[PDB]
């Protein structure tokens, strides 16, 4: 039972910053790929960003230059720093642990930005 | 809600204690340990499940529950909700809402 | 945005707004769990020649058992009967002589259960 | 014949007694009460009927 | 000899339920499918009694924006039986729909229709964009902003 | 609107005997050739029931006035009516019978029944002004002068007439039992043609249940609604009313009794025993049998 812990969201005024975290535990076969996805009520899963074991970072055009992903090799965890927040980012975000077979999916943290 | 024979979202949908339960329930307030100023949402709680739990039965399923007649297929929407909501643990909360 | 607020009153008073009541087809001449107008039980149903008065909805035995009932949808009368039951005596010679046994089902026919039907019940395994 | 019939007639009529329980019908106690308090009412029927 | 060892007992396999076939029904159609809804300062409370209320038509119809309920789960209304049901249908704006729930504030929640913190009941809304709006603006729905 | 009548002048009470009348079916269970004991609110056997003329002519001049007093309602009422011209039309039940408290109203016109519970402002003398048409005379139009206003209505019931059309010694007995238990108002009724018996006849007729209504209000007092065929503006010297109130109604009060009812083979209560009447009935109830041996 590979388990993913996501934390660090909530309500933040426009222009604020937050840092969400996913800890992947269990099997998580070494050549894994951890990604972040967006879903606002009424829309689909929007690919926010992706990082592989190669250390390469891939970001979408929606949040150009605003969101960053950081890796922790010792615990094999991931933290996205979401800064310069805009009301268009009001959506629940989820983790995509590609692993090497049984793709895992997240539990969710609410991200709200409005004034 | 943590005692044999009781009901509630934790008693039915969470921790299931049996009638014959030779043992002790022990608890203390964690206001200065568990709460943060911005709210600690690391503790997640289901409000919806298909059925009540068996005693000492533990479910870590994250499947989106179908509140309507249409299937959710792992995607929220109309009458589709994720199982776990987060808790507003804050140091200014009242005793009822304190950790 | 068109809005309706339905405020529901739950008081110690008789109810006037009720939900729908589920119904199933009437399985006759078979051991079934039945629920007639809130009366729950287990048994088989048969057609009865009784003529209940229109207000009367149930039938009662010399004791307290309900023998007859009126189906709510179809106004036909149906009489109830207990799902069959009885003792299972084992007819055996001494085990030091033989381990072969015959089984007697007390007070039942030989359909619900080398078969010999007796007044005491249905005897299986013993030759007539 | 009369005494034997009376003994059985009394025996059946005792099934309708509550003996302190909420209902003489077991199905009206189980489906009107949670087992932890439904066993307190049912324990009054087994004692009465036994 | 003969020995009574067990007790044979025919068991049932299926269950049958027979109730009076449903007939009487409540006038939700006169409420949710009504042609006209009153202004938010003369609210329509219609009393519903002595009829059978089928709530699956509403909750599974999916023709209403909201289905919020307080004190009762929305999937058990068909099982519960109530003394009376008060139906209040009004035309409001969407951003103000969040103001119809107990414990809330706002011009509607404070001045129009106050909901006590202890509700039992359901707020069900829709969006009459193709019913209540006209090209020139529909000013037949009046709204107070000031009270003592 | 209501019309003021004359003072009732508090006519002295008059009683009569109820020979084994008022027995109703307690349950909806078909019982055949069996003797069942039921403890419930029944009218005692051989009891004093108070009887009132619908119209009483007692004055020296010959005045005709309705005898429609407001009577108490203690744990059920047995209302019997011996009439031939449909001059009794219904009843009103309540505690204060005004706008302060809710009240129940039952009326029967030529077509259906009207049952309401509202906050009626009942007048002192409610009635129905009742007149034929000029050409047909098959039916009779009714003008309701029962209540001044009605507010806060929470129930409405319409069904087939409780009282059949009675339109010359073919008197009929209509026996009703009204109970108010657990917020349910239960009416049991039976109708029997009678012949040459002024008072309640001797015999046994079981009252079939008529209707169980979920009003759920408090009832303490009740009144009887009458049909005024004559004119209140101009009272005739005589014969303007119906033969000086030959028709009458008897009211008895139910009390908690244990009854032994005998259901015949075809499902009807053919006999009853009141256990507290006489020691013989007590012996019958203790033996559960209608016959006792030496
Ligand atoms: C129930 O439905 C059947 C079939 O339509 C009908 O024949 C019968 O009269 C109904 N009974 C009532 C009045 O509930
Ligand atoms: C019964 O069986 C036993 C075997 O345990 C044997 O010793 C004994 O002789 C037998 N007796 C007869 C009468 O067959
Ligand atoms: C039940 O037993 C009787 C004998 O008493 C027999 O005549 C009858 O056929 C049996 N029933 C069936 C269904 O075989
Ligand atoms: C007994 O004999 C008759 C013939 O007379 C035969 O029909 C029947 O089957 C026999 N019964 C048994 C149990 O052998
Ligand atoms: C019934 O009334 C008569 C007088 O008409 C009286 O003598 C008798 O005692 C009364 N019976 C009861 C039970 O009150
Ligand atoms: C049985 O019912 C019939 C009417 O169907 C009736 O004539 C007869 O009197 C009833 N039996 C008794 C004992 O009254």
């Amino acid at each position: 039972q590979v388990q993913l812990q996501e934390s660090g969201g909530g309500l933040v005024q426009a222009g604020g910053s937050l840092r969400l975290s996913c800890a992947a535990s269990g099997s998580i076969f070494s050549p894994n790929t951890m990604g972040w996805f967006r879903q606002a009520l009424g829309k689909q899963r929007e690919m926010v960003a992706v990082i592989s074991s190669i250390a390469s970072t891939q970001y979408a055009n929606f949040v150009k230059g605003r969101f960053t992903i950081t890796r922790d090799n010792t615990k094999n965890t991931v933290h996205l720093q979401m800064n310069s927040l805009i009301p268009e980012d009001t959506a629940v975000y989820y983790c995509y642990a590609v692993d090497k077979s049984q793709d895992y999916w997240g539990q969710g943290t609410q991200v709200t930005v409005s004034s | 809600q943590i005692a044999p024979g009781q009901t509630g979202k934790i008693a039915d949908y969470n921790y299931k204690l049996p009638d014959d339960f030779t043992g002790c329930v022990i608890a203390w307030n964690s206001n200065n340990l568990d709460s943060k100023v911005g709210g600690n949402y690391n503790y997640l709680y289901r409000l919806f499940r298909k059925s009540n739990l068996k005693p000492f039965e533990r479910d870590i399923s994250t499947e989106i529950y179908q509140a309507g007649s249409t299937p959710c297929n792992g995607v929220e929407g109309f009458n589709c909700y994720f199982p776990l909501q987060s808790y507003g643990f804050q140091p200014t909360n009242g005793v009822g809402y304190q950790p | 945005y068109r809005v309706v607020v339905l405020s529901f009153e739950l008081l110690h008073a008789p109810a006037t707004v009720c939900g729908p009541k589920k119904s199933t087809n009437l399985v006759k001449n078979k051991c079934v769990n039945f629920n007639f107008n809130g009366l729950t039980g287990t048994g088989v149903l048969t057609e009865s020649n009784k003529k209940f008065l229109p207000f009367q909805q149930f039938g009662r035995d010399i004791a307290d058992t309900t023998d007859a009932v009126r189906d709510p949808q179809t106004l036909e009368i149906l009489d109830i009967t207990p799902c069959s039951f009885g003792g299972v005596s084992v007819i055996t010679p001494g085990t030091n002589t033989s381990n072969q046994v015959a089984v007697l089902y007390q007070g039942v026919n030989c359909t619900e259960v080398n078969v010999f039907q007796t007044r005491a019940g249905c005897l299986i395994g013993a030759e007539h | 014949v009369n005494q034997n019939a009376q003994a059985l007639n009394t025996l059946v009529k005792q099934l309708s007694s509550n003996f302190g329980a909420i209902s003489s019908v077991l199905n009206d106690i189980l489906s009107r009460l949670d087992p932890p308090e439904a066993e307190v009412q049912i324990d009054r029927l087994i004692t009465g009927r036994l | 000899g003969i020995y009574q060892t067990s007790n044979f007992r025919v068991q049932p396999t299926e269950s049958i339920v027979r109730f009076p076939n449903i007939t009487n029904l409540c006038p939700f159609g006169e409420v949710f499918n009504a042609t006209r809804f009153a202004s938010v300062y003369a609210w329509n409370r219609k009393r519903i009694s002595n009829c059978v209320a089928d709530y699956s038509v509403l909750y599974n119809s999916a023709s209403f924006s909201t289905f919020k309920c307080y004190g009762v789960s929305p999937t058990k209304l068909n099982d519960l039986c109530f003394t009376n049901v008060y139906a209040d249908s009004f035309v409001i704006r969407g951003d103000e729909v969040r103001q119809i729930a107990p414990g809330q504030t706002g011009k509607i929640a404070d001045y129009n229709y106050k909901l006590p913190d202890d509700f039992t009941g359901c707020v069900i809304a829709w969006n009459s964009n193709n019913l209540d709006s006209k090209v020139g603006g529909n000013y037949n729905y009046l709204y107070r902003l000031f009270r003592k | 609107q209501c019309v003021n009548l004359t003072t009732r002048t508090q006519l002295p009470p008059a009683y009569t005997n109820s020979f084994t009348r008022g027995v109703y079916y307690p349950d909806k269970v078909f019982r055949s050739s069996v003797l069942h004991s039921t403890q419930d609110l029944f009218l005692p056997f051989f009891s004093n029931v108070t009887w009132f003329h619908a119209i009483h002519v007692s004055g020296t001049n010959g005045t005709k006035r309705f005898d429609n007093p407001v009577l108490p309602f203690n744990d059920g009422v047995y209302f019997a009516s011996t009439e031939k011209s449909n001059i009794i039309r219904g009843w009103i039940f309540g505690t204060t019978l005004d706008s302060k408290t809710q009240s129940l109203l039952i009326v029967n016109n030529a077509t259906n029944v009207v049952i309401k519970v509202c906050e009626f402002q009942f007048c002192n003398d409610p009635f129905l002004g009742v007149y034929y048409h000029k050409n047909n005379k098959s039916w009779m139009e009714s003008e309701f002068r029962v209540y001044s206003s009605a507010n806060n209505c929470t129930f409405e019931y319409v069904s087939q007439p409780f009282l059949m059309d009675l339109e010359g010694n073919f008197k009929n007995l209509r026996e009703f039992v009204f109970k108010n238990i657990d917020g349910y108002f239960k009416i049991y009724s039976k109708h029997t043609p009678i012949n040459l018996v002024r008072d309640l006849p001797q015999g046994f007729s079981a009252l079939e249940p008529l209707v169980d209504l979920p009003i759920g209000i408090n009832i303490t007092r009740f009144q009887t609604l009458l049909a005024l065929h004559r004119s209140y503006l101009t009272p005739g010297d005589s014969s303007s009313g119906w033969t000086a109130g030959a028709a009458a109604y008897y009211v008895g009060y139910l009390q908690p009794r244990t009854f032994l009812l005998k259901y015949n083979e075809n499902g009807t209560i053919t006999d009853a025993v009141d256990c507290a009447l006489d020691p013989l009935s007590e012996t019958k109830c203790t033996l559960k049998s209608f016959t006792v041996e030496k």
